[PDB]
DNA sequence: GACAAGTGCATTGAACCCTT
DNA sequence: CAAGGGTTCAATGCACTTGT
């Protein structure tokens, strides 16, 4: 039945969990360097992008709002645990 | 997308010099004339300072490239009409944005009030609107230096060899030109550049004409202006 | 108004011979220039689109040269 | 281990520049 | 100006390493 996991997000191949959801790689990159860096993102569009492989590049905005909205935790990207106050 | 000869930069070089080396009068002549411890004041003053602005832009005038090769008739032709309007890139340089006001050489700010008082409420208006559209202008050193130049052998009428002072005059044009070429990469905004530029000079004809009807609206005023100076503008 | 004749993205005009997205105008390049070769991991018959056209750079060149694109055209580095 | 979080860095492509 | 060569470099995403 499950021929391949699929990204929440954008619907390419998932890899696994990723800070609480079903994502591919992309999707875990782009969220963890947007949630690092606290990125406002501003469409340049209709503010109502469906996501997919093309668009995913296209607007970061819908893309960050389209990974909030499948689960992904933001308050799980570099926490203040102890191997933070590593780093 | 050329660089400059030798000759070019050391006329630069040299005109940035006597540039900083003619901003302000010296420091005795600037202590004589503000020794001191009533509409005759801000007069005395700015009518004073004026002097030493257009002694120093008459030395400046001499210490340029082919300046020597004129008449003797035309040099007083040029420096004569010159003047009053390098005085006015002199003034702008000396303009404070955050007060817009203007600063004498003694350090003092005169404000559009100051030149109320002195009876030159005439000429502040527009000195001072040229004055922030020369800042926004912001330009460098050079730029300032060689425009100088230029205005001073600008085609003035009473001119002997005219056809003379032109090229003597297209090569610190010309140096400008090549100056901003590098300065930026030679691309279109590079003429916007070199024609704001030479746009001062209209701009500078028109505040020339406001400080002669300026010294006259003031010998009118019976007010000694001084000798000097009703002598070199041709105030009648 | 064109568009890319391999991926069916917005061509930015012609390239190399051939209507293309800066996508692919900017991979053939990169193809040509390095002479790089690619393998496909499946049949050599990967689809190539403006969604998926990252999948497969063996398909994504092979259909750059299917499309007529023309590695003549690709110049020395400047 | 196997997974998920964090990292290194080669590749992508939108937005420029250059010459005809 | 436009087209079609060029280049750039922040963002991206694949492969990796680290921690449990
Ligand atoms: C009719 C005539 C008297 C009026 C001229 C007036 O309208 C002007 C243009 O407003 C005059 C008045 C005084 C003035 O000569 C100056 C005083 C300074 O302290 C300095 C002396 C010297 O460093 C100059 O390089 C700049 C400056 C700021 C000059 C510029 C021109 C000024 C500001």
């Amino acid at each position: 039945r499950q021929q391949e996991e699929l990204c929440l997000v954008c619907g390419d191949r998932a890899s696994g969990y990723h800070y609480n959801a079903l994502t591919c790689e992309g999707c875990k990159g782009f969220f963890r360097r947007s949630v690092t860096k606290n990125a406002v993102y501003i469409c340049k569009f209709g503010h109502a992008c469906e996501m997919d492989m093309y668009m995913r590049r296209k607007c970061q905005e819908c893309r960050l709002k389209k990974c909030l909205a499948v689960g992904m935790r933001p308050e799980c990207v570099v926490p203040e645990n102890q191997c933070a106050m590593k780093r | 997308v050329p660089p400059l000869t030798a000759n070019q930069k050391s006329l630069i070089a040299r005109l940035v010099w006597y540039q900083e080396g003619y901003e302000q009068p010296s420091e005795e002549d600037l202590k004589r004339v503000t020794q001191t411890w009533d509409s005759d004041m801000p007069f005395r003053q700015i009518t004073e300072m004026t002097i030493l602005t257009v002694q120093l832009i008459v030395e400046f005038a001499k210490g340029l490239p082919g300046f020597a090769k004129i008449s003797q008739s035309d040099q007083i032709t040029l420096l004569k009409a010159c003047s009053s309007e390098v005085m006015m890139l002199r003034v702008a340089r000396r303009y404070d944005a955050a007060t817009d006001s203007v600063l004498f050489a003694n350090n003092q700010a005169y404000t559009r009030d100051n030149y109320r008082k002195a009876g030159m409420a005439y000429v502040i208006e527009d000195l001072l609107h040229f004055c922030r559209c020369m800042y926004s202008m912001m330009m460098d050193n050079v730029h300032y230096a060689l425009l100088t130049a230029i205005v001073i052998f600008s085609d003035r009428p009473g001119l002997e060899q005219p056809l003379l002072v032109e090229e003597i005059q297209r090569y610190y044009l010309n140096t400008l030109r090549v100056y901003i070429l590098n300065q930026n990469s030679a691309s279109p905004r590079c003429a916007v550049i070199f024609g704001k530029i030479l746009g001062i000079l209209t701009e500078i004809r028109t505040l020339g004409m406001q400080n002669s009807n300026m010294c006259i609206s003031l010998k009118l005023k019976n007010r000694k202006l001084p000798p000097f100076l009703e002598e070199i503008w041709d105030v009648a | 108004k064109h568009l890319c004749s391999i991926c069916g993205d917005r061509a930015s005009g012609k390239h190399y011979g051939v209507y293309s997205c800066e996508g692919c105008k900017g991979f053939f390049k990169r193809t040509v220039r390095k002479d790089l070769t690619y393998a496909c991991r499946e049949e050599r018959n990967c689809i190539i689109d403006k969604r998926q056209r990252n999948r497969c750079q063996y398909c994504r060149y092979q259909k750059c040269l299917a499309c007529g694109m023309k590695r003549e055209a690709v110049q020395e580095e400047r």
